[PDB]
């Protein structure tokens, strides 16, 4: 073991169990990106870096050349990987303790091997890749936006990028004042499925309705190699 | 072959752990600005320890083949040394003391970076030693809303120097690199919950007081 | 003693390029460089077998939002590809369907016995692999890119991805959800430049390099593997 | 001693406006709100002869680049037009053709004998009109204006098109070269806000309005012209 | 006829009209608001900068779902500031009043323009043009990320009296706080020694004392009729 | 005795001369926009602001939060209408004296009532509205993107979106260490001729060549009121 981690992400207010063969190191909260002066800043989904010990709608300050930091006093953002917790009826942002229930888990674990995603691009598991074996199949996550459209995205060949629960709504957004809520761009971007005959064809535009969108996602399989 | 990247936050390169051979050493990268889009490197990978400096590293071209270099308007950007920053930019030669300097070492495991997001140094994981201790660096911006950010599992957001402003800005055409009041440094905040803080309490941290508020972090290696 | 060592590389040609010696072969697929979507641009290091998928598409992706409604092709979003030798259209107009297939460079995805880097010389000449390191292939020095509103991305300096074994002014082509692809004159492709030790604290001396002469002034790299 | 006072009116309607009292028609057109081309916005203020235009197309604008070639509808660019109350087809997918007609709003450029400008109450009361100007339509304070990577733009506080005749939640629709056009749910109106005179130094009190209560919180406009 | 002619303290005290111009109102310094980190300025030489009633969040918004939010997210809005010195927190809700430009609306007789000199003199307004004030050529501003704007150089907002470094300052919508940020930049058009071409700008720092010295003047005029 | 400005760009080395009916107030270098910490700001080519006495590559300069001022130390941009004249073979920047002949002269003018354009979106000239009468006529200005993409536009009501000469790169770009020169990414957006049938049609996308580009050019005319 040289020390490679893989980390998993339950999308659910429970820690998530790290996947055969590997141990837990620890648990945390589920951090999708940051956005600071404008500037948004992701942390692979795949990596340590975006499971944190502590949650906080501001988990950074920032410092000037004067040799001055501020904390929480201006406009920043923190975005965290949701739960299946429905948005209040009343729509209005969520405060303090109420904003746990919406905010996922993840554990990071240690494991004997590398570890990759693989990508079918259709509605079947793409196959682990020779001498591969799988920890977890999901729904290919690409990238997201959400205020001022700014945002980040994960590797495609980093687990990061292949979320075990499709949700139209992956992410929450929090802000430095202490508010959590759900925005209407909150775009979450998934690779299409596509068929042999569309590669090279114009593509067929599709708007999809709730009980028909997971079903036209590509999915994908998180490997580890055997050893 | 796992790389580790060391950066030293002074003029002078850093020596390689021991057991580990140095591969090169160089200036500490942080990003280049090309068509006022920041391109950043990973302080924690060996693409952010370029062998040799220029505050102009790179060139461009486009599909009527014809590539420009040094011919508009680019930046790079590189990590700081802890030195006084000047009060004019600085050029040529008077730019060397102000390069933070890199060592690329050939090690035997992999290295990670754990943040405690509390004034207590977080431990290693079982099973690994520590390389260094420091504090958690986050991301940073300058020209525009142009910057990046340090992914928190590589040795790169974790420095050993707090610096409110760790780097520096390098005029490609002109020669010559400065620090403007636009520059910030982002870090993790140390936090007195136990792991869910509830609506942050705006602060204004001045000198001597701020090191206290800032996530600390070590830089490990698996135990082989 | 494999740990699951993985090292992409990309043909820039229609044919699939072949792992490199010492390396097993997993799989091959498109050369994806990155996309746009709402605007904002997120890459695939091309060292790393997210930049290879198996399907090809001008519109590799959907998006949804928290009304469940997703949206597929259905706004104005892009898609980038390296891209092979196949000369523009002479009409220079957009090219669309079964005529994309020839612009669109392969990639394989390969499993290497140990960790795999690459090195710039930042001259015109090929830098050596470590003392112990053998050699996958040798390139010219890709950084970063950009094209619509000077979206892009780029590529850590020590993935193999920085490092392209065919230099090319325009290394990749711009698609459309709508199902166009064409290359435009703000397609920046940006690579390391040659930097004299002695001049590396001087002023840098400004180049127009035209046809013919492009590379005099791009460094070199060479993808490198630990031996055993 | 007309000295050649514009003042442009949207019906936000498939009808064309009519020329407020006082004031005299010289044309009419379609109600153009901005454009983005390689993914920058570019805004024409609603109360200028700018946001009407005398033809509609989903692109109104080419581009061109100093190897003196054009390209027209060949790219992904957008154009934006205020709209009318059609409402969205139940298929939430885009319109195109034909069909784009209903929603788009037309507008009337017309001429006033003395200068002419909006004032907002910031309240929920219609302001009066300065002494000596009288009243050419009364609205709501529409502001600016963001949509697809958060580009958009706005109006001046004191134009008439900072005074919307008609409050929509969606006043535009977003249209793409391709000849799509769609409504989206990042397409956002800012409209000033109702504030109290004892609440101005006051931290805002947040409020979430849903359809019925929209208009609650939306400061109000009238707009002026001098009285010769 | 109606022409407006605006005009900006950079103090807390309204401006005066000028004698047989009637006030139309008076208000705080609105510079712009910024909507999904997007700036949507007001030119300072038009009325629609003069805001009678403020707020560090004077505006809301809507999406096509018919639901808007007030004061409900993250945004800004950026006025005008007095020439106050600057404070080392930020400052919040009556202690805001003492840093926010005030304005004021007149009803003129003719248009005002302004017309800079790109000098260290005065620039002479045209014949048969008066002067109504001088100044500094105010040209652009950057704050948060690369949003910001600027004034046109003809409007007389392009044209203020009191040079500050920082001429305006930064309100967080939600928490009722303003505050002067490092990255604040103020841009003016410069002093050209040359009479008409100038060659390759040499690069200079201009510290306190040494810089108005380097800054065009300005001087906003209106037509004698 | 009212007085309105009317600007005018000539688009050569040569002062342009006042339209009929107003009388000159003084001439300049058009200025389209600077680019300043990476943000653009353009002045209304119909406006006085696009006329300035003075050339410089950087005309401006920038102050900070520590009453430190820094004039062409980084790295802005100025960007002037443009000349006819071609652009040098070698096609490297060019810098001092040799920069005059690329840029564009202005006018500014004093009229005795108001101006306006009009865009006939066809390849026939709009007629003045009633009551207005002819300044000139040109092609339909829109926009423009340069360095990073930024760039600003012109106002459509503007004498400023008529521009007399129709030029596929009318502008050059500048910058703050000296140097102008014109780049592949300088691009320049104009109305477009559109027939009554295209309107409700998607459009037909064309890309034109030299000798058919400005025949593909929406129309103005550029009035002013009669008094």
């Amino acid at each position: 073991d040289h020390g490679f981690l893989v980390t998993r992400h339950s999308q659910t207010i429970d820690d998530p169990q790290c996947p055969s063969g590997t141990k837990i190191l620890y648990h945390g909260y589920s951090l999708l990106y940051v956005q600071g002066n404008e500037r948004a800043h992701g942390q692979d989904l795949g990596t340590a870096g975006s499971c944190l010990r502590k949650f906080s709608t501001m988990p950074f300050l920032f410092c000037n050349i004067n040799n001055v930091c501020n904390f929480a006093s201006r406009n920043d953002y923190s975005y965290w990987l949701s739960t299946p917790e429905p948005m209040p009826m009343s729509m209005a942002p969520i405060t303090g303790e109420n904003i746990r229930p919406f905010i996922s888990r993840c554990a990071v674990c240690e494991a004997p091997a590398m570890v990759m995603a693989v990508h079918s691009q259709t509605i079947q598991i793409p196959p682990c890749p020779s001498g591969w074996s799988s920890l977890w199949i999901g729904y290919s996550f690409v990238m997201h936006t959400s205020a001022g459209a700014e945002g980040s995205g994960q590797a495609l060949a980093s687990p990061g990028s292949c979320l075990e629960e499709f949700r139209s709504a992956p992410f929450i957004e929090c802000h430095g004042r202490g508010t959590c809520n759900y925005y209407a761009n909150a775009y979450s971007f998934w690779l299409a499925t596509i068929e042999r005959s569309e590669m090279f064809k114009k593509p067929t535009p599709s708007t999809l309705k709730a009980g028909e969108l997971r079903t036209h996602v590509s999915r994908c399989q998180v490997c580890m190699r055997r050893t | 072959g796992y790389l580790l990247v060391k950066h030293s936050q002074t003029d002078q390169e850093p020596m390689c752990p021991v057991g580990m051979n140095k591969l090169w050493s160089g200036y500490s990268l942080l990003y280049f600005e090309g068509q006022e889009k920041a391109h950043n490197q990973d302080l924690g990978l060996a693409g952010s320890c370029l062998a040799r400096f220029s505050t102009m590293p790179f060139l461009y071209c486009n599909p009527g083949d014809v590539c420009y270099y040094a011919s508009r308007n680019d930046k790079s950007y590189w990590l700081s040394t802890t030195a006084p920053l000047p009060m004019m930019p600085v050029a040529e030669d008077e730019i060397k003391p102000y390069i933070s300097r890199c060592s690329v070492c050939e090690a035997p495991a992999i290295a990670i970076a754990v943040h405690s997001q509390d004034v207590s140094i977080p431990h290693c994981p079982a099973g690994w030693r520590s390389l260094w201790i420091g504090y958690s660096f986050l991301m940073h911006t300058a020209a525009g809303d142009e910057g990046g950010g340090q992914s928190l599992v590589s040795p790169g957001s974790c420095l050993e120097d707090f610096r409110a402003t760790p780097f520096i800005e390098c005029n490609g055409g002109r020669g010559t690199c400065h620090y403007y009041a636009n520059k910030y440094s982002f870090w993790l905040t140390t936090i007195p919950e136990q792991s869910f803080q509830g609506s942050p309490s705006a602060d204004t941290l001045k000198a001597g007081l701020i090191r206290t508020h800032i996530s600390r972090c070590q830089v490990c290696m698996k135990n082989l």
